[PDB]
Formats: structure tokens, C-alpha cells, sequence
RNA sequence: AGUAUGGGAGAGGAUGGUAGAAUUCCAGGUGUAGCGGUGAAAUGCGUAGAGAUCUGGAGGAAUACCGAUGGCGAAGGCAGCCAUCUGGCCUAAUACUGACGCUGAGGUACGAAAGCAUGGGGAGCAAACAGGAUUAGAUACCCUGGUAGUCCAUGCCGUAAACGAUGUCUACUAGCCGUUGGGGCCUUUGAGGCUUUAGUGGCGCAGCUAACGCGAUAAGUAGACCGCCUGGGGAGUACGGUCGCAAGACUAAAACUCAAAUGAAUUGACGGGGGCCCGCACAAGCGGUGGAGCAUGUGGUUUAAUUCGAUGCAACGCGAAGAAC
RNA sequence: GAUUGGAGUCUGCAACUCGACUCCAUGAAGUCGGAAUCGCUAGUAAUCGCGGAUCAGAAUGCCGCGGUGAAUACGUUCCCG
RNA sequence: GGCUAUGUAGCUCAGUUGGUUAGAGCACCGCACUCAUAAUGCGGGGGUCACAAGUUCAAGUCUCGUCAUAGCCACCA
């Protein structure tokens, strides 16, 4: 129902899981997918693969709220990054901007102990 | 990074005008090393080989 | 072969028009060694196809294969000039088996003159083909 | 050996304040089916609305980049920024005292982490513990949680592969290349080049060593003093004693038993160590087997006997190129 | 073209257990085969017939012979040695 | 007595008001993978969908009754 012109695409790439969220600025959500709703169940979630297909799918239901340039912020290691940015570009968006969000600490809180496998 | 994109640039070629800028960056190597926990003496061990990786790097391209 | 690479091998052309790409069809055709039913058939379907449309049976067949031959396969990938050749050749077989006339001859006659305007099954294969592949 | 005066570098120590990033929790806006996790899963979280995203609060702990084979400290150790109190070191030239030195049994001070006592604090992490997995079993490695503890104040404990496995002090013995803090000299406008000194590194002549290696930061050549060793186990154990709230620490045997236990280097073998290449090994193709009926061999079962061998690839149309007698 | 009923030939002292072949009758499963797995780079694979050793008789096995006669190899990631 | 809700393989949960044209997961047995094993992958077997009738072109799936069970309530010869 509202419209919208520009519009952020905010992703959330980890080793376990690729998540899209569309809003507009000021941050309020217009539209989400993520690996795991498109089948791609357990392991399969992380391919680039499943998050190329999520990306698509967040943008083409942005695109019901009818908005054309957006601009793109990747947070987070893992494969999937790359594979969904292109997407929505090939969705038929203009990105206006892409960069990179992920938080670094300034030597804050201790990390859990390393995995022995 | 904030890598602003010109009329002519394509989609393709501004990610990929990105993945430099966040490569030069460096920031997933911050990512990788801030998931676990390094004792210190092990962050000790690792910058005493380095030290004595640059050195020889050094000898090896003065001669 | 890791290391070495391999020559493609030549085969003759065909002694009656001397053409390689029929050669080729008929060698697709043929079965356990039988050249000699292979080159009945074959022959006998550019015989048909001669009678009903007076044209040169080397360009009929060349334009029907051109049109049938694929720039992709089947999941996509990419293929070189012999694979399209090849597979044109593989899916063109199996339809005229399908077809339901007498003779083997007749079957094939009838699905190249069917693929040639482009009511053929071997053209549907071709359309499943490539509405798989905008899949990717 | 030490003192006064000028100058310099430093995560040296103690106290207080303060800044930014991030994690967790709380409230709210948008919004809707998943999130999280693994080799794969599951336990777990979510339609009383999670995860994601934006704004605002609460609290604790630690200080990205700089950052360095860098720096400081007797050692243990010390990293955001600012102020206050405070130790040592380096460097120049004069002046001053005149052997005032070195080492050090007993003694005494400090002394990582864990642990203990009293009172606070508690974000994250995480012994113990609970559940889910894996497994023949799993008490573990993996996953989801989680208490002591890790933090602060005041005390105790006195141990570490507390290591350079190398006690402190002094003098002497080729050279070459780095780096940190200073002094001097020379070019000539501003940045370079020679030296000298105190640290910190890489090679290397002589010498030394069982060898590996050390080699002006000696494991070389000599001197002063202290500590320690005398085959492997029993054993840093027992009894006695000192200290400690306790955990325990320190000092420290014998009976008995074996003919070895060790260090360095050499050849081979092996590795669920690495690198390199080839092969119808995989890819690309054509045709088969596993399904049916029958032939033949084997296992098993049965039998008086179903004669004996061959058993992953490399046994199974194999010895047998031919059992009605 | 399995199985079964009936009738025969030959080898052999002797075809019940337990031979091969011929004729009449009968006419089963089977309509192309799951997970998986095998061979083959050219006169090869595939397909068609012919011969021999053993041997009185008893090959779909083995060892040979010729006829017709293909498809595909971009490459070394992956699997095996 | 009144109102409700259930009864599906060797063991369990679906399938729930029409054309249900009963499946899913563990038990097995056989096959495959392995040097040997699993897990896993494949195939086969293992119920006849509480019973009895009614409508209907469609009934495990709906309507009537008869069982077994569970929950709450009511019972002054
Ligand atoms: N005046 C007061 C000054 C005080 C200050 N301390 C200065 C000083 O006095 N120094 C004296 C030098 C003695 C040195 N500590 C002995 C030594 O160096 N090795 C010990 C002898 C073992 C053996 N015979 C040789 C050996 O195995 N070598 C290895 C080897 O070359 C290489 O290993 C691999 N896998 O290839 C390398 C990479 O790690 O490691 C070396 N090993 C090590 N390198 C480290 C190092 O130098 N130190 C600390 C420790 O970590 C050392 N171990
Ligand atoms: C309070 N609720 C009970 C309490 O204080 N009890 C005793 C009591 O004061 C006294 O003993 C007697 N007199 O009975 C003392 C020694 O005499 O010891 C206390 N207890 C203790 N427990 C402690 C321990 O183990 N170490 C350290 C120190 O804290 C010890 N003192």
C-alpha cells in the first residue's frame, strides 16, 4: 500500500544461513526471505546458491511496494554475499551504494573456546 | 567502504569495485580471527613466526 | 588423456552425396554394425522426402538440422560446435521411433518433414530444453 | 665503586577520572514464518510474534587500528586517553669522595595461573552438572544450556616446561648485515654518510663440543664466590620436624628389585604428514550386470555319503582340456 | 522358448538315480529391469557365424578364426591404485 | 442420567464431512556401499482404517445406532 522510492537491502551472510530484509530508510521492514524458506534445509542453507534465490525472492516482493533504487549493506562472513547482492541487481534494481557493515570489537567480550574436531 | 556507483558502472562491475575495497579493507580477516579465543601464548607463538617469516622474506629479496 | 590430446577422428563421406554430415546421421542410425539397414533407412527417408518436396535432399536435411540443433543442452551448461551436431542428431533419432508409420524409412521421413515446420517432437524436446535452461 | 649539576626514551609501579567499538538484557517502531546449530542431525528458541532491521535505556568486562626479531621491569610481568604520587635506566662535561668492592651458608622481600577466607559484583566465557548427538560401549572429543571461578577491596597460599632447560661479577679473543635510545664528526639547506656507546637480532674465522650446536648477548680463554650431581625404579614417597584456615608446601630416608635406564647422530620401515606425476582412474560416449527363464561355480542347509583343495582386490565357467560304470 | 505329456535315434556291457539329439503336443516368466555396479580409445566396442583341446558319448565354459562395423575424449577439480 | 472427545501395520502418528483414489516414522528380511563396519540409500513383506445399517455417481472420511476409554456435571424408592 505505501510507497517508496529508495529503499536499504540489508544481508545477513554467516557460515549457517544467508538472510535478505528489504526496508525503506529509517529501517522499517518492507519485505524478507532467507535460504531456509525456499526448501535448502540444514546444510544446504549456505550455498550461494540458496541465497541467490532468496535475494530474488525479497526483491521481487519489494517490488509489489514498488521502489527502484536501493542502496545494499553486507554484514557478515560466508559464502552468499556476493551471490545475493548480484541478485538483486538482476532482479532489475539500481543499486545506488554497497558496503560493508559487519561489527568489530575493540578487544571487548571474550570469544568462545576453540572447537577440537 | 561506501562504494558509490557512477551512471555507466554496471552491476557486476560495481560489486566487483567492492570486493577490492573490502578485500584491501581486510575486515573478514578481523571476522575470522574474533570467532574463537586465542590463548596467549599460542598469539605469541604465531607473532614469533611471523617475525621470523618477514625477516628471512627480507634477506631472501636483498639477495 | 592428462597428458596427451587427441586427434578427432575422420570418416568418409557418404558415396552417394558425398556429404559427411549425412554419413555422421547414418553412423547415429546405425545399430551393431548394420550399415546396410542403416543406409536403407536413411536413403529411403530422403526418398520420401524428395517426392513430396522436390528439393535437394543434402539442403533439406542441413536446414532441418540447423534448426533443430541446440546452443545449449538439457541444469545448464555450455556445449562446442560437434556436441550441437551430436545431439541434433541423438534427439532427431528417437522421435521418428516413436512416430507410429510402417517402416522405419517412412517413420523418419515423416519427422524430418514435421520438424521442418516445426511441428515435431524432436522440436518439443528442443523447447524443454530450452525453457529449462532460462531456469539459470 | 659512588655523589652534584644539564638533557633524553619508555605497555616500570600505585591512585582516581574519562572516551569509543562490541556482546548480553529491557522497552518501543516496521514486519512475518522460521531461527539456531552440525560431517549430517537433534536438544533449544518462535504465531501470548521469533530471527532481521531502526531508535532509546541498564550493566559488566576488555582496550581494534598504531603494533614492530619493538620498548620497560630483578624475576613474576606491564598496552585506549588524562591528571596526581613514585622507582630505575640512558647520555655530555666538569667538579667531588678516595677501594667505600665482588659473591654470599643461614635470613629476608617479591613471586603466573589455579585454590582458600570475609564482604561486594557478575556482561561474555566456562571446571562441576543437565540434556542432545557419535559409538560396540562414550563416562570424552561435537551441539544446546549452565554453577564455582574469571572482576573489585582486604589478607593467605609460595607452586609452574617460574626455560635461554645456560648462577652472579670481571678482563681478553677475526669479521659482515639489521634494529631501538643517546653522543660526536662530515657534507650542504635537509636529508644523507662515517664513527662511538648502552640494549636487542641474523650469519660466521679461530677455539670448544659425543654430536647437535655455541661462537664479544660463548657453551672460547682465565679469575672470585655460591648452588647442585654421582645407574634405573622404590621416591620429592614413608617417619620426624617447620609453616599453612585448608588444599598442601619445605627438609628428607631405608628395606626390596633390575642390568640396564639414558643423550646425539646413521640406515631402513611406517604415518588417518606434505609436494609432484601417470593409468579406461575419473570425465565424454557405446554396450552390459543387479530385474526374468535357463547353464555353471560357491556359501548354507540336507544326507549314509553329498570326496578334497581354492576365500577381498589377487576364491567363486577356479585344480577339472570335459563325474552314467 | 522355460516347463510338461507322448513317440523315437545314437554312443556305450549298461542312459532309473544321471547323456546328447529328433518329431508331435504344451506354450511359463518376460513388454528393457531400484539402490548400485562392469568392459571398452579402432578394424576396437557391438553384432554374426566357423574350428579345436579334453573326449566312446556328453560345452551357453576355455583357446582360436574370420564377416559387418561405430560413438566419444573439453580436461585433471573429484573417486581408485 | 446429561454434555463432550477418541480408538489408524509387528510398534507408533497422520489421512477427517464427499469423488480419500488408508499414508508417514520406527520394527524386521533381503540387496547395495566397506579391506571389515555402520549411518545412510533401495526393495519386499507387515493393517484393511472401532463395528451394524441408512443416503449417493462420491462415506476410513457423513447420519443413525451398539462397543471400549477418557473429562466435567447430576443422582432423597
Ligand atoms: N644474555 C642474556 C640474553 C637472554 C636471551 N634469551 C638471549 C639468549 O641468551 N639466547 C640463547 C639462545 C638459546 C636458545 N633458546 C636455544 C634454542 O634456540 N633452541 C633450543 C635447542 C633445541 C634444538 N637443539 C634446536 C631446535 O630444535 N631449534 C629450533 C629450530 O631451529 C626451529 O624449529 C623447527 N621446528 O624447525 C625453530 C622454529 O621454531 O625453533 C628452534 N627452537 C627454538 N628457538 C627458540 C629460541 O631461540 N629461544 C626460545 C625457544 O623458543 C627456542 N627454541
Ligand atoms: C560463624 N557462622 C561461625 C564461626 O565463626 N565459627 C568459628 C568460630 O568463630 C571460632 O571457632 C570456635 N571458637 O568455635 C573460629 C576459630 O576459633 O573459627 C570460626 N570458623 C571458621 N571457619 C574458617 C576456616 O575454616 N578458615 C578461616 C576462618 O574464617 C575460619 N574460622
Amino acid at each position: 500500500t505505501r510507497t517508496v522510492s529508495e529503499g536499504v537491502a540489508h544481508i545477513h551472510a554467516s557460515f549457517n544461513n544467508t538472510i535478505v530484509t528489504i526496508t525503506d530508510r529509517q529501517g522499517n521492514a518492507l519485505a524478507w526471505a532467507t535460504s531456509g524458506g525456499q526448501g535448502f534445509r540444514g546444510s544446504r542453507k549456505s550455498t550461494p546458491f540458496a541465497a541467490q534465490v532468496a535475494a530474488e525472492v525479497a526483491g521481487k516482493a519489494a517490488l509489489d511496494y514498488g521502489l527502484k533504487n536501493l542502496d545494499v549493506l553486507v554484514k557478515g562472513p560466508g559464502p552468499g554475499r556476493e551471490s545475493a547482492v548480484r541478485a538483486l541487481g538482476a532482479v532489475g534494481y539500481k543499486i545506488n551504494s554497497i558496503t560493508d557493515v559487519t561489527p568489530i570489537p575493540h578487544n571487548g567480550c571474550r570469544p568462545p573456546k576453540k572447537r577440537r574436531v | 567502504p561506501q562504494v558509490k556507483l557512477k551512471e555507466g558502472e554496471p552491476v557486476d562491475v560495481a560489486i566487483r569495485r567492492f570486493k577490492r575495497s573490502c578485500e584491501k579493507a581486510g575486515v573478514l580477516a578481523d571476522v575470522r580471527k574474533r570467532e574463537f579465543y586465542e590463548k596467549p601464548t599460542q598469539e605469541r607463538k604465531r607473532k614469533k613466526a611471523a617475525a621470523v617469516k618477514r625477516y628471512q622474506k627480507k634477506l631472501a629479496r636483498e639477495s | 588423456p592428462r597428458r596427451r590430446v587427441v586427434a578427432a577422428r575422420e570418416i568418409l563421406p557418404d558415396p552417394k552425396f558425398s556429404s559427411q554430415t549425412i554419413a555422421k546421421f547414418m553412423n547415429h542410425v546405425m545399430q551393431d554394425g548394420k550399415k546396410s539397414i542403416a543406409e536403407s533407412i536413411v536413403y529411403g527417408a530422403l526418398e520420401r522426402v524428395q517426392e513430396k518436396n522436390k528439393v535437394d535432399p543434402v539442403e533439406f536435411f542441413e536446414t532441418t538440422l540447423e534448426k533443430v540443433r541446440p546452443m545449449v543442452e538439457v541444469v545448464p551448461m555450455e556445449v562446442r560446435p560437434s556436441r550441437r551436431t551430436a545431439l541434433a542428431m541423438r534427439w532427431l533419432v528417437d522421435a521418428a521411433a516413436k512416430r507410429s508409420e510402417k517402416t522405419m524409412a517412412l517413420r523418419l521421413a515423416g519427422e524430418l518433414l514435421d520438424a521442418a515446420e516445426g511441428k515435431g517432437a524432436a522440436i518439443k524436446k528442443r523447447e524443454d530444453v530450452h525453457r529449462m535452461a532460462e531456469a539459470n
